[PDB]
């Protein structure tokens, strides 16, 4: 699975 | 035009992974960027060389929605031009962008897009896309990762199109911070 940030 | 030869020979680079080709853009250091669906691996295609990918993050936006934007970190033998300075600080329109091109089977093009409106709400294949702008041109397959620049401002990645227009999801300077 993907690591996020929100940007 | 100048500024866009620049960034190709400079920041440019012809990617291949397991999702086909794609453009990408260098920003600085070892730091690069691809449209989110392009899903790089442990590993990327760059130029003919396998390439180690050490960090691969993907942006979304304050509510958690996909921007369609992939930050990796490259295990490479040199650093790219810093071209942080030349993303504005705000996602911003432009008057008549060049979308910058290069893969293996799409080499070194210049594509010209036209105005570039901000659009906002995308669905991308499927996938609900924030913060993207759009412009009037018959964008095809194999054009993601493309840069939008005008003037000297890098302002856009293409993400997609739709055969009339075509959508690019917008860059800020915050999205490449200093690590």
């Amino acid at each position: 699975k993907p690591v996020l940030r929100t940007a | 035009l100048d500024f866009a030869l620049s960034l190709l020979r400079r920041n440019i680079r012809q990617v291949q992974t397991d999702q086909g080709h794609f453009t990408m853009l260098g920003v600085r250091d070892r730091l690069a960027v691809l449209p989110r669906h392009s899903q790089p691996g442990k590993t990327i295609w760059i130029e003919h060389k396998l390439v180690n990918v050490l960090d691969a993050v993907e942006l979304v936006d304050e509510q958690g929605v996909n921007l369609e934007l992939t930050l990796i970190t490259l295990d490479t033998n040199e650093k790219f031009r810093d071209i942080t300075k030349f993303i504005p600080e705000n996602i911003s329109t432009a008057s008549d962008a060049t979308l910058v091109i290069n893969t293996e089977h799409m080499p070194s093009m210049f594509v010209p897009v036209g105005d570039v409106v901000q659009y906002g709400f995308l669905n991308l294949s499927g996938k609900p896309t924030h913060r993207t702008m759009m412009y009037n041109f018959p964008t095809k397959a194999g054009q993601a990762g493309g840069v939008v620049t005008s003037v000297g401002k890098v302002i856009g990645i293409h993400i997609g199109g739709n055969g009339r227009q075509g959508f690019c999801a917008g860059l800020k300077r915050s999205y490449f911070a200093s690590e």
